[PDB]
RNA sequence: AUAUACCGCCAUCUUCAGCAAACCCUGAUGAAGGCUACAAAGUAAGCGCAAGUACCCACGUAAAGACGUUAGGUCAAGGUGUAGCCC
RNA sequence: GAUUAACCCAAGUCAAUAGAAGCCGGCGUAAAGAGUGUUUUAGAUCACCCCCUCCCCAAUAAAGCUAAAACUCACCUGAGUUGUAAAAAACUCCAGUUGACACAAAAUAGACUACGAAAGUGGCUUUAACAUAUCUGAACACACAAUAGCUAAGACCCAAACUGGGAUUAGAUACCCCACUAUGCUUAGCCCUAAACCUCAACAGUUAAAUCAACAAAACUGCUCGCCAGAACACUACGAGCCACAGCUUAAAACUCAAA
């Protein structure tokens, strides 16, 4: 039986998001990609470097906004601009979200030597697609 | 007339020894048995045994045994088609008294009641 | 199959189509109006409307084909038909005016009659009974009789007993032998008949 | 996820305001903005390449989006509105009752283009869930109604449960007859066999010359079977030696190229034969593109179908 | 060291169509069982199949394939519980 | 096991042993209706009232008889017959037709359900003949009791333990094939055993209430006799009785187990 990236059926009490509810074979069919860049196009270079950067930013944001992320990050690269789009919860005070945005954008801009912007969308609670 | 069942079974009140010892309760089921496929046998051997007789006398030369060979060939063809015919008529029930499937739907509507309601 | 079940096989027969309407029956009229609504498979690249088309020779050719090499299989067939015709013209010119009438020079007539002389009328099937397998004489359908005649002819020509003889010379010689009720393929038929005869007492073991 | 009437009413108010916003975004008249324009604007503004269209961005009217919900089936006093409520299938059995009642009244008084609706379409007209045997029983009752001397009132009713099906004609299309600089009538068609692609120009009048990539057909096709394929279309309609052909073929092997040319010539030849002859070519397999193409190899097996040897145990 | 503590990714039946929450009913309120369409106690969310999608079609081939089975495979992908080594 | 804490009782605590604490329940399948019938002394209330299946069907004993099928002999024909999943061994004074011809066994009837205490009894005839004008009742008696077996004298078609041969098998002391004996039959005496089970005691009565663990052949009342009380040891040991001498009946204990 296939296991990869499959949230398994339970008793009907486990809330899953839309991202979680779709196995890998639905990628490009029902669900899109969580990062968009040119490295994996034919004739393009530096796919390995974009992949390492993406893995770091996901770990970095998980621990920089601990308990606040309500879904996976969406990573967008245009030119040398890096856009991080995150769906977060509404528990932390707005002052802390502004501190962490200023801190994260600045720290990541100096780390990867590119202008980095963080876009936060807040939701009252994790959006539930279905109960498995 | 159905044979009698009075005094046939070992029961309280029945002085005599039992006449019948049914291993299953004598109670009508709500289903009949399934049409039992009949045992098949080798066919056309009579025609097969006339062909193989001429061969023995004609050193297995088909030119001398044409009429007998054509008989056996036709007989096998008829038995091949006959099985195809029977099979169709067996499922349709063209000759059957009734189909176990049809005869069981009828018993479902009038089930035997060995209990009180 | 890449054809859905809805696709019907193509009917390649010029005569079937030119037949006048009046000659048609009410059943044949329905089939013709029906096919106009049906899907038709593409015609395979083998059979055509040619008047020189022979389904038996095309089938014998495919049973000679090794590894999809139809060109070679077809080449051998036409070389056998040419070798048969040349051997008959040589027997014809060397014969007397009386014998000439009985000498067949058409290789298609020889090919067809040679196979019909090798078709076995009875067959043998193995049947498990009482812990020993028994050979049992059984009638054979016409399809199976024709196939066995071809398979025995090709098998005989592929036998290693023939040393350095090319297939068109081997097959042509075997066809002319069978055309005259001689040769090893006719003997193979007679043996199957003798084995089926000797196993006559075991015919009852068949249940169909 | 039940949806109340107040919820749908709010969703329609949002769609009408958003419909005017979307028209304002694209600089189009909000009054003449149709649903086809909405779909076009949403596809541009929110481009999605997801293979399943149902997963793509959509801005539809609430009636199209949300499922049909049955309304409450009893009032404040708790009394159900319909006399067949307690069956659990009031809509289905009310229909059976109405059809059964019509069959009775008839007694007291006395195909190609249409089909019966499927169970999933009946289950929407009724807004109930149905078994398969329920569907059959209802259809058996409608068929029993056609066999009777049904009048006009009994015919509008049966047509509600009949869905028009668009039969597609199998009649072969005919290419236009074109004329060259010299005024010679000709037709042009194309054919595909495996990876071979052919384009054939069949002239109305000729002597039987066939040019394949500028070469005589017998020089281009030295294999006699490839030439029989070229003969097949013309021979079948009794037109050997009556047309000139100039065709070009690329891709595939020698046999696939002969098949692609055969199909291209047959399609182009249909312009110069009678309609009855075109139907005979169709029924002879001369106008059908062969869909038989090489199957991919699968991983873990030797070929497209052949498996690796099952190792001796 | 332990895959007989596990996550992860899988084999296998599966070239299957079943799994099942919550209720209801039958059996004197036992382990258990629950269907007959001219119908007789079952209603069933959800999961799988199916449907959709990919490839050249509506075909085919891929993909998919639940719950479980074999303490099946892997502590040597990586991570890791327990135990152990630390000149 | 140590240690910490806790619990119980407490000038006691509680290890071993012993005693106290048991018959109105059951007997189709869990142990149990003893193979069958019949007394006395007794017991019961089912005996008077008050009533409806007498005779015939396959009880039993004796004598006589024989239709079908065998065996044997004879004449005439045939070269094989037998054996089967398939073979071998076996017979070849063998086989087939016809005729003559049982101390053996008893198609059909019988889809009947009768007789007898049970065991048993289903070809024909004849003779004799099937207890009890309350019920229960003998394991302290009496008379019976399938098959097998024993003793003695006969009969002998067929079947058939054992034994021999053939085949199978790793082996085959079996299953399969052939041959043949004890034995199955009769007479006269023994033996006294069966899943002798319809595992359901006799007699009288009831169908309503609670119908009723399950299954089996619905649930019960009155009365009486017989029998039963965890498994195994044990259809055993010992004692006793017996025409029984490798037998039958009656029938335990020790050790062992937490089940059966
Ligand atoms: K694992
Ligand atoms: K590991
Ligand atoms: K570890
Ligand atoms: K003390
Ligand atoms: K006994
Ligand atoms: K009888
Ligand atoms: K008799
Ligand atoms: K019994
Ligand atoms: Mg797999
Ligand atoms: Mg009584
Ligand atoms: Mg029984
Ligand atoms: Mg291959
Ligand atoms: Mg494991
Ligand atoms: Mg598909
Ligand atoms: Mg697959
Ligand atoms: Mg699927
Ligand atoms: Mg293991
Ligand atoms: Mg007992
Ligand atoms: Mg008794
Ligand atoms: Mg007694
Ligand atoms: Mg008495
Ligand atoms: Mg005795
Ligand atoms: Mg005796
Ligand atoms: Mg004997
Ligand atoms: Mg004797
Ligand atoms: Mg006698
Ligand atoms: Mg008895
Ligand atoms: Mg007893
Ligand atoms: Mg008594
Ligand atoms: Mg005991
Ligand atoms: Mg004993
Ligand atoms: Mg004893
Ligand atoms: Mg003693």
């Amino acid at each position: 039986k296939n296991r990869a990236a499959r949230v398994r059926v339970s008793k009907g009490d486990k809330p899953v998001t839309y991202e979680e509810a779709h196995a890998p074979h639905y990628i490009a069919h029902r669900k899109g990609w969580l990062s968009l860049h040119t490295g994996n196009l034919d004739g393009e270079d530096h796919a390995a470097e974009r992949t390492v950067e993406d893995v770091f930013l996901r770990k970095f944001m998980w621990g920089t906004f601990p308990g606040c992320l309500a879904d996976q990050l969406v990573l967008k690269r245009r030119g040398n601009q890096l856009e991080i789009c995150a769906v977060v919860l509404r528990q932390l005070s707005p002052h802390k979200y502004y501190f962490l945005v200023g801190y994260s954008e600045t720290l990541l801009s100096y780390f990867y030597k590119c202008p980095v912007r963080l876009h936060l969308q807040t939701v009252p609670s994790k959006v539930v697609y279905k109960y498995l | 007339a159905t044979p009698s069942l009075r005094g046939r079974l070992a029961r309280f009140g029945n002085p005599r020894k039992p006449v019948l010892k049914p291993n299953k309760p004598l109670i009508l089921a709500n289903r009949v048995g399934e049409r039992r496929r009949e045992k098949g046998e080798a066919t056309c051997i009579t025609e097969m045994s006339v062909m193989m007789a001429c061969w023995k006398q004609n050193e297995f030369r088909d030119d001398a045994c044409r009429k007998e060979i054509q008989g056996f060939l036709d007989c096998a063809a008829r038995a091949q088609e006959a099985r195809k015919m029977r099979s169709i008529q067996e499922t349709l029930g063209e000759s059957g008294s009734l189909l176990p499937n049809k005869l069981n739907k009828l018993l479902q509507r009038f089930p035997n009641k060995p209990y009180l309601s | 199959s890449r054809y859905s079940p809805e696709f019907k096989d193509p009917l390649i027969d010029k005569e079937y189509y030119r037949k006048p309407v009046e000659e048609l029956t009410e059943e044949e009229k329905y089939v013709r109006e029906l096919k106009k609504t049906q899907l038709i498979k593409a015609a395979p690249a083998g059979k055509t409307s040619s008047v020189f088309e022979d389904p038996v020779i095309s089938k014998f050719t495919n049973m000679m084909m090794i590894g999809g090499n139809k060109v070679l299989a077809r080449s051998l067939m036409i070389q056998t038909l040419e070798a048969v015709k040349r051997k008959q013209f040589e027997k014809y010119h060397a014969a007397s005016a009386e014998e000439q009438a009985t000498i067949e020079r058409n290789p298609y007539t020889i090919f067809h009659q040679a196979l019909k002389n090798c078709e076995p009328m009875i067959g043998l099937v193995p049947i498990l009974k009482g812990g020993r397998f028994y050979q049992v004489p059984v009638p054979l359908p016409d399809r199976r009789r024709r196939f066995l005649a071809m398979k025995w002819m090709i098998t005989e020509c592929r036998d290693k007993k023939h040393q350095r003889t090319l297939m068109p010379e081997k097959l042509s010689h075997k066809l002319l032998e069978a055309f005259h009720n001689q040769g090893p393929v006719i003997k193979r038929k007679h043996d199957l008949h003798k084995m089926a005869e000797a196993n006559r007492a075991l015919a009852h073991y068949r249940w169909w | 996820e039940t949806y109340t009437e107040d919820f749908i009413k709010k969703q329609i108010e949002e769609f009408n305001i958003g419909k005017r916003h979307l028209a304002n975004m694209m600089g189009e008249d909000p009054e003449t903005f149709t649903q086809e324009d909405i779909d076009r604007a949403i596809a541009y503004l929110f481009p999605s390449g997801l293979f399943e269209k149902r997963a793509r961005p959509v801005m539809k009217h609430p009636e199209q989006i949300f499922p049909r919900q049955r309304a409450i089936q009893w009032g404040e006093d708790g009394r159900p509105f319909h006399y067949l409520f307690y069956t659990g299938k009031q809509s289905y059995y009310s229909l059976m009752h109405d059809v059964y009642g019509m069959l009775l009244n008839l007694e007291k008084h006395q195909v190609i283009g249409s089909r019966w609706l499927i169970k999933e379409e009946l289950e929407e007209m009724l807004v109930e869930k149905l078994s398969d045997l329920d569907y059959m029983q209802f259809i058996r009752l409608l068929e029993k109604l056609l066999t009777s001397q049904c009048g006009a009132a009994e015919e509008e009713f049966v047509q509600r449960f009949r869905r028009s099906v668009t039969l597609e004609s199998k009649k072969q299309l005919i290419e236009p007859v074109q004329y060259d600089e010299q005024g010679m009538a000709f037709s042009k068609s194309e054919g595909k066999r495996k990876t071979a692609k052919a384009e054939a120009i069949v002239y109305k009048h000729g002597s039987g010359r066939i040019k394949v990539n500028g070469i005589d057909y017998q020089l281009y096709f030295p294999i006699t079977q490839d030439r029989e394929q070229l003969m097949f279309p013309f021979h079948f309609v009794d037109r050997l030696g009556k047309h000139d052909v100039t065709c070009t073929v690329s891709g595939g092997g020698r046999s696939a190229q002969a098949g692609a040319i055969r199909l291209a010539m047959a399609k182009a030849l249909c312009s110069f034969v009678t309609e009855d002859e075109v139907e005979w070519m169709r029924q002879a397999g001369l106008l059908t593109t062969d869909p038989r193409v090489r199957e991919r190899k699968k991983p873990g097996q030797e070929g497209a179908r052949r498996k690796f040897t099952w190792k001796k145990r």
